């Protein structure tokens, strides 16, 4: 009944990624029951987190947990002279010549 | 003159030549 | 025992086919008389004609093909060319009165008092086949015989031959440029028999090929003689591994298994690959990957499509000359990489490959230049579509006022022809973009 | 192979056919004696679509002359080419129509109509597959505009479903030559709508600005206008006769430039004309032939384009070529004046290719165009039909050969009718 | 280009190899003739017009190119040089074409008496406010 | 006329707008033929994969 | 099964024909424009003995 | 010997006569066609 | 290509062009039989700028020939030059102007222009891809000046994409030649500023000056009048016929020298102009040739700019020569005399080089400049047309036509705001 | 393994890469015409199997005055005959032309050409990009090229040899427009600017060097 179900095909996304986690034989049993903890996945079949240029969406964590996770969104207010995103100034201070 | 042209195209150390000056030709 | 029918319906398949034979009588040791002066070829292996030619009685080669037209004025010419000793006088089939640019007279009136004789030669010449691949037909969809008697010619031969393996190489209406008025309606009335009675249709635009030769090479006003040596070379290299040796080689069948993934889905693209001039050979090399980069430009397409906005269901890579597997290989681990050739999700490998040793050979007076490869890229994109979605705009724009329907249904069609094709092109614009759809989920929020 | 059976009727048709049969003659390599002195294979390969083979090794032409009065034929029997006419071929009577639409097609018309369709079954069924049939006439004389209807509505009935062609001389706007021209003009347009495949009108003033302003010719006879005629009456069939890229005949043409049935009056033109002095300041090449294919200063007709909408237009070239500039000049011209072509047809133009041009010239063409322009000739011919009408200014001589005047209200009708559906695609 | 003594091969020049430019094919206005000769006699084949072209040039060109454009083999040289015999049609009172023949002729007349048949361009007409022919 | 005259800043701003959002939806994705992306950019990377 | 790739003599051939066709192509434009100035002084010679008769 | 185009026809100026002959004509109401032995003018 | 159609009007126009087209042939080494025989392989590639193609290798120059009498057709036919010009493109009509600006505006010249136009669409579509047009006319005369300028405004909107040049030549203060030239002066004027991209306005009496004292011409004809407005016509196309280090076409001196759309009237000039007696006492460099350039006697019309302010600058200069002894002279005289131009444009120079002088000539330079003294001429127009038209002294060979007496206001309130908007650009910080 | 792909837009661009490539030819073994008379030329020369390496350059141009000196002069022989884009019209000293009229129909032809000599390039290090501020292609169109050059290939490097308007000199008026305009875009889409000055190099030339009178060159 159930198939795989996948995302939206993008560029700078693997062919063929697996978590890493997964091919590990040093540390393994503690990894597998981590995963039964957390509930993820122990089974091997659908055991591909990028293909064909997709996430798997499928076997993760909820799809909640995932987006809601890490630092929140930042202000585009101004970057400071030395961020890696100073150079895309030009179009910040057009954006808010703009309003 | 064209005949000083066809004489000196085939005159080296290792070359052969058929045509001669003032007669017959070989007939190869 | 791997033998190839051509038959060449109409003043473009007749007049495409004085060059592909030409071609052919070159690439082998063919004499115009018919002749073959030295027996040994230096690839292949001593019947490598038998796709092409037959023998017979007087140590001679006959073209296995029927050049059919309604009008005598061009089948004459090959009658008085050359090559009239080559061909035997009984396959140049001729007619008394030409359909005049009409679907009905060639499909009711005219060509059913010819269609006989054109089936029995079809027949004598099967005979003598006793390892027969397939059908080659050439015609044109602009016309009266190229349109209506071909397809009454694919009517009889489904239903005569069975299963058998047959192939078109038409010439589709351009988009802006036409020779024709009432072409769009021979063009949409047609559109049934290629997708019922066929099982790989080409569509070659005329106008693509002008921006090929324009372009690519250096030849500004070109004429139909320089496009038609472009299909020469491009139905030469998808038979080439019938005739001549090569690393890995694919039939006619294996083409239909690697490339249709659907019966009612047998509509490729064709594009040539070192199509230059000798004055720019001279310049750059043509490695592998050069020749597998350049197939896949707009530019270099053979209709006036753009296959970016498409997404390719399958690929077929047929490579001549100085091929080694390890460059081909090598050329599609780096096409694999980049965004802009954007795969179906149902096809994870989308690729089959060929490879022959012989390169193309070269004709007198010819445009393209001597190489030492060549590819010839045969793919189905969802991007042919625009095509039919220009071809039905002109269709509905004169038939919505009935505009030549009169020298059609005095002919003998019954006038809900136009109304059916038209439904029917619908159905197949909406098939093509059903097997295009993403099966997959649009992300969240 | 196929085959035109040329007829010409009237004083227009046999001078018009002289010069067409002198061209077609020097084109075909044909001497005056009859025989064959050319220098190439290909003018005998499709010779019988012109000609009849026979005793002499020489070739004789499908003409048939009809006049009801031999005045004329006098003239072109003692020209350069009057011996290879078959004398049977002349079918003449005593007494002339007068100008009469009447007398040429009710009293001395249908004493003729007997021998002159007796010729024509014998030169139709000599026939391997006869193509269709071609006549000459004129639209204001009495033989001609009541002789050829007349001739055409006997001929449709005993061969329905074959070609007919008209290249009628079609009354002139500004200075006429009969005065009961708009008569005889209007009889015989209410029987070639319903009669003929494929009309040409020929303009007389059309052809004079031709010779005064393109050839700047000072003192032109009627043989250069008649050759102008007849070089646009050649160039219709010219791939019937020889080979091509791209090969169109009279039937491939009928089908792509008439619409609708009632639609079939074209406006002829012939592309390389130049001036004497004004020949080494042009080259010849195909946008400067397609440039004046349509320019208004080239049609036979006396109505420009500009006036309606360019509903189809043929082109035949002959000559080395290229195909893509010829398909993107044709694409170019209907680009570049979107105006005055209908939107309901994606492409107006039909070209076709032909390999051999004419004696002396590179390259040639022969415009065809079927232009919504023609109804205001009509139009023109219609009110001065009804300003004589109204007084019944020359109705006696009419209704005394036994003609009813629901006749002339009929032929004004059908007129009229025409012109209002010519009227409707306009928009 | 194809006159060379040092490469006489029986009596007649050929061009050798190591000559050939592969950018003179793309000069339209390099190579190209600039005047030309005319001849007091009627259109036809002659002796003395010199670009005449026979039906006997068009069988030669299609048999040069089928002969490999005239290849001339060496001793350890697969090809050498390029045969003259393959150019030897292109080589070559008379009066010069040029000249206007106009300023011989009438002279051009003012635009209405060119207007006396049919009226083209007058201002109180229809066409004139309609859109012009391009 | 006038109605004419004010439009075109409109249009060209509009043409603009669309050139650099098209622009920035390509900046999203990727550069074409992924052989130029530097090992900085890759979703795996040295740091993502520990 | 065991092709390495064509020699250097091969290629050292493909690239004569290719120089081969070059020279083909700089014949046949001066036969073009040949063709061009021959017809020119027919249609213009035509003219100068029309311009005497007249 | 001019190639023959529509702008090479000319009229014979040194012309005088410019009889016709009835070479059409009927003898005993047969429609009788001769040779002609003379053309427009009496030549 | 960039190629240029040429557009003779009436007989100042007529007599103008023949002598540039005289200058080009020279140029380009074109025998007036049509062919080539120059001595460099330099002068062919970009012939299709000027010159078309026709059969025999025989280059037809891009011109049409407009009068409304057959006076002066006749006679430039008939001339040395006449010859290379297509027999089509004389375009005459039977009843002339008569130095009338509504007969040659309103209802001779309207019978004229349908068939002009029909020569220039002739033209212009068998152009490949077409720069811009060029006239030639007066402003004193009737057709000159009336249809010229209904050329003007008839293929203007036709092409609205094109750069259009008109060398008009103004009526003179001084030395005048038609009573009645202060009204088609006026009217074309105020007609001249909607529908044109350059306009190069030259005096009689300034090209007058320049032979009696720069060339110590003696007896000047009207030919050497015409070389001298001929050789800055062919002075400012050269950098598309040619190459050079530092290329400009018309486009490149029009987006650096008009600041506002209705500001287009500049003074023309010629760099190396000398007497015959001075021929070899003179080194050909340039500090000898900008400080010609700059001088207030050799300007093309009779407006001074030392009255006013260089609103832009521009010089193309021809020959071999590099860009340091450019570039640091044109620094030089935007420094010395710096109240002569504006300050609110800080660099008011533009300058291009091309490397192929005209013959006889080591090095030559073409002097385009924009000023504000150019109101001067305008109001003095003004004066001499509002001396006349408050008495009605010639107004019934205008009324008469059908002409509103209404426009004669207009034409003198868009002059006046010409020149008020030239006062308000001079004196602004 | 280490190549370098050049762009020359403009006439500056041009009149820079003729100098630039003819002291290219010298310094490695390649002749005028491609040919030899040891792998240093692989950085900016590419290899064809017969002897005759190519450039690895593109000399884009809207005027066809400038390029069409290159494919006439002695090094026609070296360049490909595609490799030299060249336009109908200009930009005429108008960043808005070259950037949005003009420009943008001649940008797909300078992709596809760059494209195909990044095919070749297996080592690509960056970009070399030759223009100026003053003009209107070498303001307008270089600045499109580098624009879209960004989002065809990402970080790579792009380094910038631009001719900056001088401060005293000027050969145009409408030039501080364009260099106003076309910074506001070479700052995201260039990662290093060199910049030269004319008139210091006129001065370097008269004083340093023996040359008055110095041409471009
Ligand atoms: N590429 C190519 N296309 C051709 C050639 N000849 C004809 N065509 C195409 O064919 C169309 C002409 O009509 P055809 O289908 O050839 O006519 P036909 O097959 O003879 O049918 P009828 O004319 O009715 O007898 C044109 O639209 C051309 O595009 C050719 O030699 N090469
Ligand atoms: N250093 C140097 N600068 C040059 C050279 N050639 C032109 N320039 C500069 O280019 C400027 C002129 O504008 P161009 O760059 O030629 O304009 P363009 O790139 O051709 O583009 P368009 O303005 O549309 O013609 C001058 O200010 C010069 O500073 C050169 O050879 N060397
Ligand atoms: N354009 C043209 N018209 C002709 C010619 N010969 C006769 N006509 C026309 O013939 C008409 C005169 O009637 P005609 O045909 O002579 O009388 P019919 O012989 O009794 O039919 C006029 O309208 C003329 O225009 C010709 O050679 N050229
Ligand atoms: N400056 C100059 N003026 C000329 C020339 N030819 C005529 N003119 C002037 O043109 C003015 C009158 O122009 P006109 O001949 O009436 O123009 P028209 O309307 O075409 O006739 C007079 O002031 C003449 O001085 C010339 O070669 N140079
Ligand atoms: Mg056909
Ligand atoms: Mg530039």
């Amino acid at each position: 009944i159930h198939l795989p179900r996948f995302s939206l095909k993008q560029g700078m996304i693997p062919r063929h990624y697996v978590m890493p986690w997964k091919q590990n034989m040093k540390f393994r049993n503690v990894n597998l029951k981590h995963a039964e903890a957390c509930g993820i996945h122990a089974g091997p079949l659908e055991d591909s987190l990028f293909l064909d240029h997709s996430e798997r969406l499928c076997h993760g964590e909820d799809r909640k947990v995932v987006l809601k996770k890490g630092p929140p969104e930042i202000k585009i207010a101004d970057m400071p002279l030395h961020s890696p995103l100073s150079r895309y100034q030009s179009t910040v201070i057009s954006h808010g010549f703009r309003r | 003159p064209r005949k000083l042209y066809d004489v000196a195209r085939n005159t080296g150390a290792h070359t052969s030549s058929g045509l001669a000056t003032s007669g017959f030709r070989t007939a190869k | 025992m791997r033998e190839c029918i051509s038959i060449h319906v109409g003043q473009a398949g007749v007049q495409i086919g004085n060059a592909c034979w030409e071609l052919y009588c070159l690439e082998h040791g063919i004499q115009p008389d018919g002749q073959m002066p030295s027996d040994k070829t230096i690839g292949g292996g001593d019947d490598s004609f038998n796709t092409f030619f037959s023998e017979t009685g007087a140590g001679k080669h006959v073209p296995r093909a029927v050049f059919v037209d309604l009008e005598p004025t061009v089948v004459d010419e090959v009658r008085t060319g050359t090559y009239r000793q080559l061909f035997h006088p009984e396959q140049l089939i001729t007619g008394k009165e030409d359909a005049a640019n009409n679907y009905a007279r060639g499909h009711y009136t005219i060509g059913k008092e010819i269609v006989d004789l054109v089936l029995d030669r079809i027949r004598k010449l099967a005979d003598l086949c006793t390892g027969l691949q397939g059908f080659l037909i050439f015609h044109s969809f602009g016309g009266g015989t190229g349109s209506g008697f071909a397809s009454l010619l694919m009517e009889r031969l489904s239903v005569d031959y069975g299963k058998k393996s047959k192939l078109e190489f038409a010439i589709y209406p351009a988009p802006q440029v036409s020779t024709a008025v009432v072409e769009p309606y021979n063009s949409i009335l047609t559109t049934h028999t290629t997708l019922e009675h066929s099982d790989c249709a080409f569509m070659v635009d005329n106008e693509a090929i002008y921006d090929i030769c324009r372009r690519n090479l250096d030849i500004e006003r070109p004429t139909y003689t320089n496009l038609n040596r472009l299909i020469g070379q491009i139905v030469s290299s998808i038979t080439a591994s019938l005739r001549f040796d090569g690393a890995l080689n694919v039939d006619l069948t294996e083409f239909q298994t690697n490339l249709v993934p659907y019966p009612r889905i047998h509509f490729p693209l064709a594009t040539y690959a070192p199509v230059i001039s000798a004055e720019k050979a001279y310049h750059e090399q043509l490695s592998v990957a050069e020749i597998t980069n350049a197939c896949f430009e707009p530019a270099n397409q053979m209709v006036k499509c753009d296959p970016r906005h498409g997404k390719y269901m399958a690929c077929c890579m047929l490579y001549r000359g100085d091929v080694v597997p390890k460059d081909v290989n090598a050329a599609i681990a780096t096409i694999k990489t980049k965004r802009t050739i954007q795969f179906v999700d149902w096809c994870p490998t989308g690729f089959k490959v060929g490879i022959n040793y012989q390169p193309p050979t070269v004709v007198p007076g010819g445009d393209l230049a001597k190489v030492q490869r060549a590819v010839c890229m045969l793919s189905n994109t969802t991007a042919i579509a625009e095509a039919w979605a220009r071809l039905d705009h002109k269709l509905d724009l004169m038939y919505a006022k009935r505009a030549f329907v009169h020298w059609y249904v005095g002919e003998g069609m019954e006038e809900g022809e136009f109304s059916e094709a038209r439904e029917d092109l619908a159905a197949l614009e909406k098939d093509y973009e059903e097997v295009g759809v993403d099966s997959v989920e649009a992300e969240a929020e | 192979m196929r085959e035109i059976v040329h007829l010409q009727a009237g004083q227009c048709g046999n001078q018009i056919g002289a010069k067409f049969w002198e061209v077609i003659s020097d084109e075909h390599g044909i001497d005056p004696t009859g025989t064959y002195h050319g220098d190439s294979d290909l003018q005998l390969e499709r010779i019988n679509v012109y000609y009849n083979e026979a005793t002499g090794g020489k070739y004789v032409p499908r003409a048939v002359l009809v006049d009801l009065e031999p005045g004329t034929m006098d003239s072109v029997r003692s020209g350069p080419f009057g011996q290879i006419f078959r004398p049977d071929n002349f079918v003449f009577g005593q007494s002339g129509a007068g100008n009469n639409w009447a007398k040429g097609h009710y009293t001395e018309g249908a004493e003729l109509v007997d021998s002159v369709l007796d010729v024509v079954r014998k030169e139709a069924e000599s026939c391997d597959c006869l193509q269709g049939f071609q006549l000459t006439h004129s639209l204001g004389g009495g033989t001609g505009s009541g002789m050829g209807t007349l001739l055409i509505s006997k001929i449709r009935e005993e061969y329905p479903d074959r070609i007919m062609n008209t290249f009628s001389v079609v009354p002139s706007p500004k200075v006429s030559d009969t005065v009961v021209e708009p008569y005889n003009a209007t009889l015989s347009v209410h029987q070639l709508v319903e009669n003929t495949d494929e009309t040409y009108c020929i303009d007389n003033e059309a052809l004079y600005d031709i010779c005064f302003r393109t050839l700047k010719l000072t003192t032109p006879t009627y043989g250069d206008l008649n050759h102008l005629v007849s070089a646009t009456m050649s160039g219709v069939t010219t791939c019937l006769r020889f080979p091509g890229q791209l090969n169109a005949d009279l039937r491939k043409l009928a089908v792509n430039m008439v619409p609708f049935p009632r639609l079939h009056f074209f406006m002829p033109g012939f592309a390389p004309l130049t001036s004497r002095g004004s020949q080494q300041y042009r080259a010849l090449t195909v946008p400067e032939l397609t440039q004046q294919m349509f320019d208004a200063k080239n049609m036979m007709a006396a109505c420009d384009p500009r006036h309606g909408r360019y509903l189809t237009v043929a082109a035949v070239f002959r000559g080395r070529m290229s195909m893509k500039e010829v398909d993107e000049q044709m694409l170019n011209v209907q680009n570049k004046n979107s105006s005055y072509f209908v939107e309901w047809i994606p492409n107006n133009v039909k070209t076709a290719v032909c390999d051999i041009p004419p004696r002396g010239l590179k390259m040639s063409a022969t415009f065809i165009g079927n232009s919504t322009a023609i109804q205001e000739l009509f139009k023109r011919i219609s009110e001065q039909f009804t300003a004589m009408f109204r007084r019944k200014a020359f109705l006696h001589w009419y209704t005394g050969e036994g003609m009813d005047e629901m006749e002339f209200t009929e032929a004004e009708s059908n007129m009229n009718d025409l012109v209002s559906e010519y009227q409707q695609y306009q928009d | 280009d194809f006159d060379n003594a040092y490469f006489t091969l029986l009596g007649v020049p050929n061009k050798p190899l190591q000559c050939l430019d592969i950018t003179e094919t793309g000069q339209r206005l390099r190579n190209r003739y600039h005047e030309g000769k005319l001849a007091p006699i009627a259109p036809g084949i002659n002796r003395v017009d010199w670009p005449c072209f026979t039906r006997a040039i068009e069988d030669w060109s299609r048999f040069v190119s089928s002969a490999g454009e005239f290849k001339l083999p060496c001793a350890s040289k697969k090809v050498e040089s390029f045969s003259g015999y393959a150019v030897r049609y292109l080589k070559p009172f008379c009066l010069n074409q040029n000249p206007s023949l106009d300023r011989y002729g009438q002279k051009p007349l003012p635009f209405d008496s060119l207007n006396a048949f049919r009226r083209f361009g007058s201002n109180y007409s229809r066409v004139n406010y309609l859109t012009p022919w391009h | 006329n006038m109605t004419l005259g004010l439009m075109r800043g409109t249009i060209h701003r509009c043409t603009k707008f669309n050139q650099e959002m098209y622009i920035t939806r390509g900046l999203i994705k990727g550069p074409l033929s992924k052989s130029h992306l530097e090992t900085r950019e890759k979703l795996d990377r040295p740091l993502v994969r520990m | 099964d065991r092709w390495k790739g064509m020699s250097q003599e091969q290629l050292e051939e493909i690239r004569l024909v290719q120089r081969q066709q070059v020279q083909e192509k700089l014949r046949l434009q001066e036969e073009e424009r040949q063709r061009d100035m021959d017809w020119d002084r027919r249609r213009i010679q035509k003219a100068r003995a029309t311009l005497l008769f007249e | 010997g001019l190639p023959f185009l529509p702008g090479t026809s000319f009229k014979d100026l040194t012309k005088t006569a410019f009889h016709r002959s009835q070479t059409l004509g009927y003898r005993n109401g047969y429609a009788v066609v001769r040779r002609p032995t003379v053309g427009i003018g009496g030549d």
